[PDB]
DNA sequence: CGTTAATTAACG
DNA sequence: GTTAATTAACG
DNA sequence: GTTAATTAACG
DNA sequence: CGTTAATTAACG
DNA sequence: CGTTAATTAACG
DNA sequence: CGTTAATTAACG
Protein backbone atom coordinates (compact mmCIF):
# COMPACT_ATOMS: atom_id res chain seq x y z
CA UNK A 1 0.00 0.00 0.00
CA UNK A 2 0.87 3.63 -0.02
CA UNK A 3 3.88 5.19 2.64
CA UNK A 4 3.53 5.67 6.23
CA UNK A 5 4.13 9.99 6.59
CA UNK B 1 0.31 13.99 8.41
CA UNK B 2 -2.48 14.47 5.49
CA UNK B 3 -1.33 16.72 3.04
CA UNK B 4 -2.79 18.07 0.07
CA UNK B 5 -6.68 17.35 -1.65
CA UNK B 6 -6.53 13.94 -3.74
CA UNK B 7 -7.48 15.39 -7.30
CA UNK B 8 -11.57 14.87 -7.33
CA UNK B 9 -13.69 12.04 -8.84
CA UNK C 1 3.88 21.78 -0.11
CA UNK C 2 3.31 19.76 -3.30
CA UNK C 3 0.62 17.41 -3.96
CA UNK C 4 -0.04 14.39 -5.85
CA UNK C 5 1.82 13.70 -8.83
CA UNK C 6 0.55 14.32 -12.35
C1' DC D 1 9.04 -5.82 3.57
C1' DG D 2 13.69 -0.99 4.12
C1' DT D 3 15.77 2.61 2.41
C1' DT D 4 17.65 5.84 -0.77
C1' DA D 5 17.38 7.55 -5.65
C1' DA D 6 15.03 10.18 -8.65
C1' DT D 7 11.26 13.08 -9.94
C1' DT D 8 8.06 16.92 -9.70
C1' DA D 9 4.88 20.17 -8.01
C1' DA D 10 5.04 23.63 -4.71
C1' DC D 11 6.42 28.91 -4.46
C1' DG D 12 5.52 34.12 -6.61
C1' DG E 1 16.09 27.94 -8.80
C1' DT E 2 15.38 25.55 -4.82
C1' DT E 3 12.90 22.82 -1.49
C1' DA E 4 9.60 19.53 0.49
C1' DA E 5 6.82 15.90 -0.93
C1' DT E 6 5.84 12.25 -3.81
C1' DT E 7 7.07 8.46 -6.54
C1' DA E 8 10.33 5.13 -8.49
C1' DA E 9 13.94 2.12 -7.91
C1' DC E 10 16.61 -1.54 -6.21
C1' DG E 11 17.28 -7.61 -5.94
C1' DG F 1 -13.61 -1.81 -17.73
C1' DT F 2 -16.89 1.31 -17.18
C1' DT F 3 -19.29 5.08 -15.12
C1' DA F 4 -20.40 9.94 -14.19
C1' DA F 5 -18.47 14.23 -11.99
C1' DT F 6 -14.83 17.19 -12.51
C1' DT F 7 -11.46 19.66 -14.96
C1' DA F 8 -9.12 21.15 -19.14
C1' DA F 9 -9.37 22.52 -23.73
C1' DC F 10 -10.72 25.40 -27.26
C1' DG F 11 -9.49 30.59 -29.59
C1' DC G 1 -25.47 32.60 -19.39
C1' DG G 2 -20.51 27.80 -23.91
C1' DT G 3 -19.77 23.37 -24.94
C1' DT G 4 -17.31 19.16 -25.70
C1' DA G 5 -12.93 16.67 -24.81
C1' DA G 6 -10.16 14.66 -21.49
C1' DT G 7 -9.31 13.11 -16.95
C1' DT G 8 -10.36 11.54 -12.50
C1' DA G 9 -11.55 8.11 -8.61
C1' DA G 10 -14.86 4.72 -7.46
C1' DC G 11 -16.50 0.19 -7.62
C1' DG G 12 -15.72 -5.41 -5.47
C1' DC H 1 -14.64 1.24 11.30
C1' DG H 2 -14.34 6.26 12.38
C1' DT H 3 -11.74 10.42 14.94
C1' DT H 4 -8.28 13.82 14.31
C1' DA H 5 -5.96 17.78 12.50
C1' DA H 6 -4.61 19.61 8.09
C1' DT H 7 -6.42 21.24 4.19
C1' DT H 8 -9.82 23.58 1.37
C1' DA H 9 -14.02 26.29 0.65
C1' DA H 10 -16.49 30.16 1.84
C1' DC H 11 -17.04 34.98 2.72
C1' DG H 12 -15.44 39.10 1.09
C1' DC I 1 -2.74 41.56 9.98
C1' DG I 2 -8.19 35.90 8.44
C1' DT I 3 -11.43 33.01 10.63
C1' DT I 4 -15.10 29.74 10.39
C1' DA I 5 -17.38 25.82 8.14
C1' DA I 6 -16.85 21.97 5.45
C1' DT I 7 -14.08 18.41 3.67
C1' DT I 8 -10.69 14.60 3.59
C1' DA I 9 -6.38 12.21 4.00
C1' DA I 10 -3.97 10.73 7.51
C1' DC I 11 -3.73 6.84 11.22
C1' DG I 12 -2.15 1.28 13.60
MG1 LIG J 1 2.91 32.86 -0.37
MG1 LIG K 1 7.86 32.74 0.70
MG1 LIG L 1 -11.96 24.42 -33.68
MG1 LIG M 1 -21.02 38.50 6.21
Amino acid sequence: GRPRK
Amino acid sequence: KRGRGRPRK
Amino acid sequence: KRGRGR
